[PDB]
């Protein structure tokens, strides 16, 4: 997970760090400063985490690429709405226990802990209205509001 | 907590007053989406509980239904007695406004129960016709003959192990037939109908020839002694078809059930089905239905006023309905959870300019019905019956409500957001004669214009179909762009929608009283019953109660007063 | 155990997992990657229920059922809400990259994936980017290739190389490219790789030869079948459309063939689609060939056969129990042969005496992947009698069973069970005159003539007890391989020998008798399997009868002047130049068969008999138990003057016209009753099926799908107006869809699958009492002996070893899936399938012939000179010459003769 | 004077063709299990290309309710009702309408609508990867990880 200045003064422990949303992990932190854009960083997180997936387990094969084409849109100030809810319920699902191993969960932590933190950076990828179906001529379509 | 939600209506006062009068361990409650409190008796406590519901404070005055189910091949019968077949006894109470259904548990080797005719005098027909399609026997019935199938009818059709479909043709049977028909007047033995006294000697039995039925007539001279009408000419099976079709394609046959309602009789099945499925609808849906249902209730009003007593009002609604629907008389428009399509662009116009139209023809019916004085002279004082006689032979609608029982569906127990709409109800005196039931249809062909104009003026705008999974066929663009929607589709219109297990009922104010929808699934894609309950039916038993001591012309003029049809009789 | 679902006590079996004990308790859990057969992965994670710690815990958490055991005092939530949502994700997750192709899928209607996006509750997408989509690969004639349509369950690599032991399918690729295919354009080479259709819950694998026909599964007429093409007896669900076979699905049975077929009962059905079939009674009278009904044809033959001095029967092991019968009553019972040859007669009734004399109990398919330690003698298993070879390599995999169960590993954990086990398997002993498929689970594969396995049977037969007859001139290199099976064969607990008739050789089922007589003697719990050649040859070989040499010598000596030949083209039992002539030599020759065969020529009447689509009757198995086979349509529905009727009710109604001068078109229930009064040991045959009385609550059972379509239509351009429904007189099944067809019904014979909701092949498990068990109320068929208090005597008739004698060349059997079998090698899809016809010859008798690979040498076989292009064949012997046995032009009676003059063309 | 019919009418049914000028009718059976009537009657075959077609396609019209339960459920378009009610015969034979009666050289009610264009099965004229939002097909043997 990421975590901000204000978790900096924490001991690099397992179990203050874990009582902090995040994980000691390898103890090799990374510093993100400010021209950083995250929607960019996570992006980037997930495209190495999808790609690197073993195609075993339907949650990280099937939904990792979801969240990455997700956050080239909302990269490319394409996204709509349901985007960042959809990246939420990709936190969700993904957890441990939900895939046959640890890649996913660990996957998702970066993901959740950036739409936690700075949401502003995703919420402003949204630019577009939600449509993924094209109108066919004689039918008249179902409204839903 | 739904309306479609299962209940087993523990709460209700008549549960407690049952357990109070009979203990506890002498019924047992089904829950249900029936919205009513169905309780299994012994047959043996029949009679008993009958008799205490008839003279309970606000008591259960009206027999509603009596029908039959093959319980042999349903399988998921958790909770419920060990029954091989069951007789099932609706029963309404207007006071309390409420309902019981009765149930009897019955062995294949021991199919008779106690009889009904004693108590409610409308179980004569519901137990006739129960004995005719199930194979029930009625220990007690006067004539428990054939109703449905001529007399000389093998095996009973609505029995599980009957084939639905037709057999092959035989000029054979047919010319046996013929022959029987030809000498039929030869060979009238009068209690082969339950008559008496035949030929006294004075007496004479003749045949009559709204659809095409026979009435046998006892005559002194001129007055009829006694009557009875011979039905089962128009026999459709159209529930032995409810348990051969899905819950979708069952559609169709809805409507040719009292052919002149047409959305009116969609209606009531798919709400059924929609509580089974545990659908609730949105708005547009209900206001497009109470559209519909309006639009043919005027319809049917109109054929039924001049015909008692034109051609280009009725002309204007079906090409409003043509140009929704795609149909005049039978429009399969009702969808499980919505409607087939959107309205058209150029509705509103369509429905503007016939409401626009439509008071001063309006006017002239009203001028054209009490202020003359031949129908006036013709037509009131004949066939009349109180209140008393309406209630014990299950008569509704415009009989009902001219006896002065304020009872309609539509704002007792409303449904499909009817009481979103400003509407009254119009009752009569305490005389249901054919003069004061056609004003009483006349005052809601004005009503119905009243609710058609509300749902013009503030139509809403949303979707056509529901959210659900279930709702049979998905919309249309997203089942031509979208896999699963596609998948939905392909399974819904060939396997059939998958209903889980339950019972659902519906009863709606049709265009000739009430019309309900009583369906057993059994968790499959057909319906495992279907009981379909008309008022044709019921107002057609108390023709016999209603001309003791009139004339053959009055008998007349009491047919055509009554609003019927014998595909509704007989279906 | 104790479980609790939803608050509702259950109670399980605690050392199964949770997905297997609730879907059999009825309730519905959505899964992909789980089979009863396979085990558990816990790859497609569909199938997640919330587990609770205790009843007084609200929190749960998401567990995978197919993953989790069913244990005492388990609290789990099906109908949670957290746990419908995932389920639901996880199918919109497989939904993402669908294609939008349900239509033009041949698994629509009978889709899993289907079943599972409708059950989930999954409808709308959200998914608003592309799709993956992957180039198809050419898998051969029977199986259709689209990887788009894949969810990536892993079902098939787990099935075709776990299970099926296949080598060329796998997976490969990664993250979300993962490809399950060949790893080149190929014919797929597995006998077993027809289950794919099956096991595969999308339509990435799906059936070619149907897909030729395509028809819907709601349209297709179902009957609970037999398969003909050879003596295993699996049970299948036969499916007609407009009055052709369309497909072969698997019936389950949980006592034969449970969840599998092999390639040849899957697609060599097609021979009864073929145009060239006799539909009409047909009377030849000088070169004129005139076409009768039923009445005159009966009537023109039994006056033929009154005027006869000697009438003669020749039955067939295709035909079915009843029509044998009833051709042995019409003839006699003295003037009734059976259809085979004297030597393939010899080999059945001695297998046929060591199966219901030898006092050791003949396994049934299903058993046989129970036992420690297998001995194949001679019988080619793969290519004769495929699921024994696939129950075979069940049992092989026992040992890594038995590992992983030391270990405290369940038993659906099945890559625990494969990692502990790692390459360690029962010991398996093949004997053949060359290499066969079995050879790569083999602990050892024998390559000798038929004598030498023979003499390796009795050798080892010697050394387990010491009272068989003694084997002289064994090498010591040979010695220490026997004593090597010696010990694999002592120490197990539960050893099976398999042999059969189709080694050709008395001499491999005597060794093979002798081995399981010395095993039982020591006390093991020992099986014999014995693999006969077609569907009803043990049933053929109980009803008995003479040879066909003996009906040919009749004919030939003129003692018989009519000859009446049930379902035989009597080329496959003997030579074709004799066959002729006795033929020719009779004036009355009346073919009763199915097929056009080479006999019909000759032929003065030919009755268009039934397939077994067109047919009900009888057939036993090579373990001996009876089966009932049903109706599947009337070929009379559409062609209204075909007049093609069961076997048996034409010979009973020429029996009848030749008695009393009436026809009689009997019942099924009066010819079976028949059976077992006139013949006591066939009356378990009477068990096999219920009487054509039989009611599930007073209706009859289904033959087709409750929504079948076209009911006003399908016969409406030949007349508009309807016809009546064909009456089934014979069997309790209906030629409609009033019927029951309920998985809660009170019967064992099962048309087909279906449930609402299960539309798929996974709909079984609703009509089972357990999933991966039996049927409810148990399988159809019936063991017609049980095993013999006595065994016998050790056979002491030990051969002799193979000696290579000049100019003769012992003629080694090579047996074909693809090829062998009659009536399947008939069928059109198999010819592309069918190997092409190559004489196998070793490279030291073809480099002394001069004859390298390819050339085409010539032998003349019974005065009959016939040319075929050589291969080389390293596993054969010297002095032994290869020959594909049941192809054009040589009989499978050729196994174990020898030849002359093969030299080159 | 001719009878106004509105669009929606339902009367005489034809098979209709796509904006390719081929017919739309894919042989999925969906029209036949639909109705419930059971007087639809077709058979799949298939094109060299793979492409699904109608082998003979018939419609008893003698049976026919016109209750549009067939054009609803298809999934192609294919089959439609059309306004025109002029359909009285002589023989009840010649109201057995064959493929060669139902099959119009147009679209019908539908102009542009092309099942083939969203399905993922390659035909003639569309290869892998070529129909609506479908990504190429990537090898198995490709370098990017
Ligand atoms: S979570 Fe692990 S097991 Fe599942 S696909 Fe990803 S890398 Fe493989
Ligand atoms: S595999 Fe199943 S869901 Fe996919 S296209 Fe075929 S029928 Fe449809
Ligand atoms: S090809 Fe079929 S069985 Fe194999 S992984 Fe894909 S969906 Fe599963
Ligand atoms: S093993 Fe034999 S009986 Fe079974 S499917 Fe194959 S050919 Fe048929
Ligand atoms: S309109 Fe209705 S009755 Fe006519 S073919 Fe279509 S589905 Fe069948
Ligand atoms: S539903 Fe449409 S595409 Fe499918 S068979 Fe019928 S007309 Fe053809
Ligand atoms: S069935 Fe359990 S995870 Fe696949
Ligand atoms: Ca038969």
């Amino acid at each position: 997970d990421f975590l901000t200045e204000a978790h900096l003064d924490l001991p690099m422990e397992f179990e203050s760090i874990g009582k902090a949303g995040s994980r000691l992990g390898t103890a090799l932190a990374m510093a993100v400063d400010h021209e950083i854009n995250m929607v960019s960083l996570v992006r980037n997180l997930e495209e190495f985490f999808a790609r690197e997936s073993c195609g075993w387990c339907t949650p990280c094969r099937d939904g990792l690429p979801w969240s990455v084409k997700i956050l080239r849109a909302l990269e490319r100030g394409e996204g709509q709405p349901g985007d960042i809810e959809t990246l939420e319920q990709l936190c969700r699902f993904l957890g441990p226990g939900k895939t046959f191993c640890a890649h996913a969960p660990g996957a998702v932590e970066p993901l959740q802990s950036a739409i936690k933190y700075f949401r502003e950076e995703f919420e402003a990828g949204i630019k577009q209205p939600f449509s993924n179906t094209h109108l066919i001529n004689g039918i008249q379509p179902n409204l839903l509001k | 907590e739904p309306a479609w939600q299962t209940r087993d209506h523990l709460d209700d006062p008549v549960i407690g007053e049952l357990r109070n009068r009979f203990g506890p361990d002498a019924f047992t409650v089904q829950a249900t989406r029936t919205g009513v409190p169905v309780v299994w008796i012994k047959r043996e406590q029949l009679l008993e509980v009958g008799d205490f519901l008839k003279k309970l404070p606000k008591p259960y005055v009206m027999l509603f239904d009596l029908h039959g189910m093959d319980e042999r091949l349903r399988t998921h019968r958790e909770g419920l007695p060990a029954a091989d077949f069951s007789v099932f006894y609706h029963l309404i109470s207007i006071d309390r406004n409420r309902d019981i259904m009765l149930k009897v548990a019955l062995a294949e080797n021991d199919l008779h129960v106690p009889t009904f005719t004693k108590l409610f005098p409308n179980a004569n027909w519901y137990e006739r016709e129960t004995w005719d399609l199930f194979g029930i026997t009625f220990d007690g019935h006067p004539n428990l003959r054939r109703i449905m199938m001529p007399q000389t009818w093998k095996g009973h059709p609505l029995r599980k192990d009957y084939p639905a479909r037709a057999t092959e043709f035989s000029p054979f049977e047919l010319t046996k037939a013929k022959q029987d028909l030809e000498m039929e007047a030869l060979t009238f033995k009068p209690e082969e109908w339950g008559m008496k006294r035949g030929t006294n000697e004075d007496f004479m039995f003749l045949n009559l020839g709204h659809g095409a039925f026979r009435i046998v007539l006892q005559l002194d001279g001129e007055e009829i002694v006694d009557c009875v009408p011979d039905i089962g000419y128009h026999h459709r099976g159209a529930e032995k078809m409810g348990e051969r079709q899905s819950w979708h394609s069952y559609i169709p046959y809805t409507d040719r059930i009292e052919y002149l309602g047409g959305c009116v009789n969609e209606m009531p099945y798919v709400l059924a089905v929609e509580k089974l499925a545990g659908i609730t609808v949105p708005d547009r849906v209900n206001v497009i239905r109470v559209m519909l249902s309006e639009l043919f209730r005027i319809n049917s009003h109109l054929l039924y006023i001049s015909t008692f007593i034109a051609f280009t009002d009725r002309q204007k609604i079906y090409d409003l309905v043509e140009a929704i629907t795609g149909f005049r008389m039978h429009p399969a428009w009702f969808r499980i959870g919505g409607v087939a399509h959107d309205l058209p662009r150029g509705w509103d116009r369509l429905l503007r300019e016939f409401l626009d139209w439509m008071p001063k023809r309006l006017a002239s019916y009203e001028k054209a019905a009490l202020q003359n004085t031949i129908l006036k002279g013709r037509s009131q004082g004949v066939a009349a019956y109180g209140a008393k006689e309406a209630l014990e032979w299950g008569t509704t609608g415009a009989g009902l409500r001219a006896t002065g029982i304020d009872f309609d569906v539509r704002k007792a127990r409303p449904y499909s957001g009817y009481e979103n709409f400003d509407f009254e109800i119009p009752v009569g005196g305490g005389v249901s004669d054919c003069y004061t039931r056609v004003m009483l249809k006349v005052e809601e062909l004005r009503q119905s214009l009243r609710i058609l104009e509300q749902c013009l003026n503030n139509m809403p705008e949303g979707p056509f179909k529901a959210d659900h999974p279930l709702t049979t066929p998905p919309p249309k663009e997203r089942t031509l762009q979208h896999i699963e929607t596609l998948i939905t589709h392909f399974l819904q219109v060939s396997w059939g929608p998958v209903m889980p297990a339950n019972e659902s009922f519906q009863m709606i104010e049709a265009t000739k009283g009430i019309n309900s929808y009583y369906l057993t699934s059994d968790g499959s894609t057909m319906s495992y019953r279907t009981r379909i309950r008309t008022p044709s039916y019921a107002h057609l038993q108390q023709i016999p109660a209603a001309i003791r001591g009139s004339l053959v012309s009055d008998l007349i003029v009491y047919l055509g007063s009554i609003d019927f049809v014998m595909s509704d009789v007989d279906r | 155990a104790t479980i609790h679902v939803d608050g509702k006590e259950y109670e399980v079996n605690g050392a199964d997992n949770l997905l297997e004990a609730c879907l059999s308790l009825g309730l519905d859990i959505p899964y992909f990657c789980w089979h009863p057969a396979l085990g558990s992965v816990g790859a497609c994670r569909q199938c997640a229920v919330k587990q609770y710690q205790n009843a007084e815990d609200t929190r749960g958490r998401l567990v995978m059922s197919c993953m989790t055991p069913a244990s005492d005092g388990t609290f789990i939530s099906i109908d949670d809400e957290e746990a419908k949502q995932f389920r639901e994700s996880v199918v919109e997750w497989l939904m993402t990259n669908h294609p939008h192709d349900c239509p033009v899928c041949e698994e629509g209607g009978n889709c899993h994936l289907q079943d599972m996006t409708v059950m989930t509750g999954h409808s709308f997408r959200r998914y608003r980017f592309t799709k993956r989509t992957h180039r198809n690969q050419d898998l051969g004639p029977f199986i259709s290739h689209e990887m788009n349509r894949c969810i990536a369950c892993y079902r098939c690599v787990r099935y075709y190389k776990d299970y099926a032991g296949g080598t060329d399918l796998g997976v490969y690729g990664a993250h979300d490219n993962v490809y399950f295919g060949r790893p080149e354009d190929g014919t797929l080479e597995s006998e077993f790789s027809g289950n794919l259709v099956e096991i595969c819950p999308t339509g990435v694998f799906t059936d070619k030869t149907h897909s030729e026909r395509y028809n819907r599964k709601w349209d297709m007429q179902f009957a609970p079948s037999i398969c003909q093409q050879c003596s295993i007896g699996c049970n299948i669900s036969p499916g007609e459309r407009y009055g052709e076979l369309r497909r072969i699905e698997n019936r389950y049975n949980g006592t034969v063939n449970h969840y599998f077929l092999c390639d040849r009962g899957r697609f060599g059905y097609g021979y009864v689609n073929l145009k060239d079939r006799p539909r009409q009674p047909v009377q030849r009278r000088g070169d004129d060939f005139i076409t009768l009904n039923a009445e005159q044809a009966m009537q023109g033959a039994a006056d033929i056969l009154r005027q006869s001095k000697k009438v003669i029967g020749i039955g067939s092991p295709r035909a079915s129990v009843e029509s044998n019968f009833a051709l042995r009553e019409l003839v006699g019972e003295e003037n009734f042969y059976t259809g085979i040859a004297h030597g393939e007669q010899e080999r059945l009734q001695l297998a046929l005496k060591v199966l219901r004399e030898g006092g050791i109990y003949t396994p049934a398919l299903r058993e046989i992947e129970s036992y420690d330690a297998v001995l194949v003698l001679g019988e080619d298993v793969t290519q004769t009698g495929a699921r024994v070879a696939l129950a075979v390599r069940q049992a092989v995999k026992g040992k890594a069973r038995e590992m992983a169960a030391a270990q405290k590993v369940a038993d659906w954990q099945i890559a625990a069970i494969l990692n502990i086990g790692q390459r360690a398997k029962h010991p398996l002993f093949v004997t053949n005159v060359d290499d066969t498929r079995l050879d790569d689970i083999a602990a050892w594969t024998y390559r000798a003539p038929v004598e030498d396995q023979a003499r390796l049977g009795f050798a080892i037969a010697h050394a387990l007890d010491n009272s068989a007859p003694a084997v002289d001139g064994i090498e010591p290199e040979l010695q220490s391989k026997i004593d090597v099976i010696v010990q694999a064969l002592a120490g197990a607990k539960k050893p099976l020998i398999i042999s059969g008739t189709n080694a050709g050789s008395l001499e491999v089922i005597q060794a093979a008798a002798n081995v399981a007589k010395a095993l039982k003697g020591r006390g093991a719990d020992v099986g014999i399997t014995m693999i006969a050649r077609s569907v009803n040859s043990m049933g053929l070989g109980i009803m008995g009868g003479g040879s066909l040499e003996e009906a040919l010598t009749e004919l030939e000596t003129g003692r018989a002047d009519a000859v009446v030949v049930l379902e035989n083209d009597l080329h496959r039992h003997a030579s074709a130049t004799r066959v002729n002539a006795a033929l020719a030599k009779a004036p009355l020759v009346m073919v009763v068969d199915h097929q056009r065969t080479a006999i019909m020529e000759n032929a003065h009447l030919v009755l268009s008999a039934a397939s077994f689509a067109e047919s009900d009757g009888t057939v036993i198995n090579n373990e001996g138990r009876a089966q009932r086979f049903f109706q599947v349509y009337d070929p009379a529905y559409y062609d209204s003057k075909t007049v093609m009727l069961e076997s048996w009710r034409w010979l009973h109604s020429l029996h009848s016209t030749l008695l009393s001068r009436e026809v009689d078109w009997t019942q099924l229930d009066h010819v079976i009753d028949a059976v077992v009064a006139k013949i006591p040991e066939l009356a378990g045959i009477k068990d096999a099926a219920p009487d054509a009385t039989f009611r599930i609550r007073g209706q009859k059972l289904a033959r087709e799908p409750h929504r079948y379509s076209g009911r006003t239509a399908m016969r409406a351009n030949i007349s508009v107006h309807e016809p009546r429904q064909p009456q089934d007189i014979d069997t309790m099944f209906t030629f409609s869809m009033e019927g029951n067809n309920q998985p809660t019904a009170h019967r064992s014979q099962v048309p087909f699958a279906w449930a609402p909701g299960w539309n798929s092949p996974q709909a079984w498990n609703k009509f089972q009492d357990e999933v991966g068990g039996k049927l409810r109320f148990g399988d159809p068929g019936v063991r017609l002996f049980e095993t013999s208090e006595n065994g016998l005597d050790y056979f002491t008739s030990v051969p002799a070893r193979f000696q290579p004698q000049d100019g003769k060349w012992r003629i080694a059997p090579y047996y074909h899936l693809f090829g062998s079998d009659e009536l399947s090698q008939r069928a059109p899809v198999f010819q592309s399938r069918m190997p092409q016809p190559y004489i196998k010859l070793n490279p030291a008798d073809a480099a002394k012939l001069g004859v390298n690979a390819g050339t085409r040498v010539s032998f003349s076989y019974d005065g009959n000179t016939v040319t075929l292009p050589v291969e080389i064949a390293e596993g054969l012997t010297a002095g032994q010459v290869g020959l594909p046995m049941g192809m054009s032009g040589i009989a499978p009676v050729l196994a174990g003769a020898h030849l002359e003059d093969l030299k080159e063309a | 004077e001719p009878v106004y019919l509105p669009p929606r009418y339902r009367g005489r049914i034809v098979l209709t063709r796509d904006p390719d000028g081929e017919e739309r009718c894919v042989a999925c059976n969906l029209c036949a299990v639909a109705c419930p009537v059971g007087c639809i009657s077709l058979q799949k075959a298939e094109t060299k290309d793979g492409r699904w077609y109608p082998e003979f396609f018939r419609i008893n019209f003698s049976r026919c309710i016109f209750c549009g339960l067939c054009e609803e459920a298809c999934p192609t378009t294919a089959i439609q009702l059309t306004p025109d009610f002029e359909m009285g015969e002589y023989k009840r034979q010649d109201l057995v309408y064959e493929k060669e009666d139902l099959l119009i050289s147009g679209p019908g009610k539908y102009p542009e609508y092309n099942f083939y264009r969203m399905a993922g099965m390659a035909i003639d004229g569309k290869d892998k990867g070529e129909a609506e939002n479908e990504a190429k097909p990537i090898d198995v043997k490709s370098l990017l990880p």
